[PDB]
Order: structure tokens, then sequence, then C-alpha cells
């Protein structure tokens, strides 16, 4: 039940998701191991999402989350990177698959620096790295990051 | 795991190498929308 619709760069929308995409880079410590050694993107597409299923899934918990925490959703705009894109933009996020031997426990992670979800599109460290060339440094395949409407609400910080 | 009593998410802040940067966690599938779906490429710096 989800569709599509492809963004032109001219779309002020495109330009400002582009414009977070890249203005979030930062130089991970690790030398790029995990995700690659880069600055700048090179962003071939931008597309929205739309299933009224998981749109209606989403507000209404936002809602039950408001009521909960002073009438504030807390939301946030956030990137997401793992293996598993296709499936989560098709049948919506499910805890039910969630990292389970992560940091904070068997939770759905997101990031404020693209970069930082950047380093969890080929796995955990980024394991092999690119399905055609095990290169975690690949600057040919294309790669997939979700930029998405997260709800926080009273959020418990942790380590 | 799930949320803390009380609360909904969890905002962390790890520390790599030095450099610390925010992670956001959450525990419901339906807490989250995926509105944007990025293709890209990282790029070659010369
Ligand atoms: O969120 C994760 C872990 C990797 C990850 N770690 C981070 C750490 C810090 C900052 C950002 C990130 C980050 O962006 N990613 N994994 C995860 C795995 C699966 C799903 C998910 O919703 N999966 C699925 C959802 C729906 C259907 C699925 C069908 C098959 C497989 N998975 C499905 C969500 C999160
Ligand atoms: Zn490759």
């Amino acid at each position: 039940g989800t569709i599509l619709i492809d963004l032109s760069p001219d779309d002020k929308e495109f330009q400002s998701v582009e414009e977070e995409m890249q203005s979030t880079v930062r130089e991970h410590r690790d030398g790029g191991h995990a995700g690659g050694i880069f600055n700048r993107y090179n962003i071939l597409k931008i597309q929205k999402v739309c299933n009224k299923k998981l749109w209606e899934r989403y507000t209404h918990r936002r809602k039950e989350v408001s009521e909960e925490n002073h009438n504030h959703a807390n939301e946030r705009m956030l990137f997401h990177g793992s293996p598993f894109v296709n499936a989560i933009i098709h049948k919506g996020f499910d805890e039910r698959h969630a990292y389970i031997g992560g940091m904070f426990g068997a939770g759905i992670y997101f990031a404020e620096n693209s970069s930082k979800s950047n380093q969890y599109v080929y796995g955990i460290g980024g394991g092999t790295g690119c399905p055609v060339h095990k290169d975690r440094s690949c600057y040919i395949c294309h790669r997939q990051l979700l930029f998405c409407r997260v709800t926080l609400g009273k959020s418990f910080l942790q380590f | 795991a799930h949320s803390p009593p009380g609360h909904h998410s969890v905002t962390g802040r790890p520390s790599v190498n030095g450099l610390a940067l925010a992670e956001y966690v959450i525990y419901r599938g339906e807490q989250a929308y995926p509105e944007y779906l990025i293709t890209y490429q990282i790029m070659r710096p010369e």
C-alpha cells in the first residue's frame, strides 16, 4: 500500500532534505572504517513515502504519547540507516526486528548526523561492505538512508 | 528492552575515539514514520 512520490531537485522540499543530509556530515574518528572516507554526498534521489496506514498508525501513537508528555509529542526529524530500508518503507518500522545487541538494547536506532546513520547501511560497523565489491568505502554502489519523523516523547538519557 | 517507566524513548551520546554524537532509540515501531527515502553515493574526495 506504499507509494513513492519523486521530488524534483528544484523542489524546496528536495533542497531542504538534501541540505540536511550534506550539512550533518561529520568526521568519524575511526578514519572512515565503517561508513567510508568522504566529506560530501552525491544525492541521486529523494522520494516522499506515502502510505496512509502507516501514517495514521504513527499520528495516533503520537497523540497517545502527547497526552503522556504534557501535550508535547517532542517530534524530531532523524536519519536511520540499515540493510532493511526496503522492508521498512513498505511494512513500517518493526520493533520485532530490532537491533538486539545495541548499546541501548533491542531498539530502533536513529541519528542526528546523516554520516552516523551511513555507518549502518551495510550492517554493524559496515561489516562486509557493499553487496558487489565488499568495499565499505565504495563510491560506485548506491546507498539508501531514511529521513524519518520520530516521536521521542519524554526521552530518558542513558550511559 | 523497552522504554524506562514514564519514558517514551532513549537519548544517548556515546563517545568513539573522543567524538560524541547523539543516538536516539525507540522501542515501538509506530513511533517513527519513514517520510523520505534518500538514494545516494558517498563522494570520493579529490
Ligand atoms: O536500528 C537498527 C540498528 C542499526 C542502526 N544503528 C544506529 C545507531 C546509531 C545511530 C543510527 C543507527 C542507525 O541508523 N541504524 N536496526 C534496525 C533494524 C531493523 C529495523 C526494522 O524496523 N526492521 C524491519 C521493519 C519491518 C519489516 C522488516 C522485515 C525484515 C527485516 N526488518 C524489518 C529497524 C532498525
Ligand atoms: Zn560497491
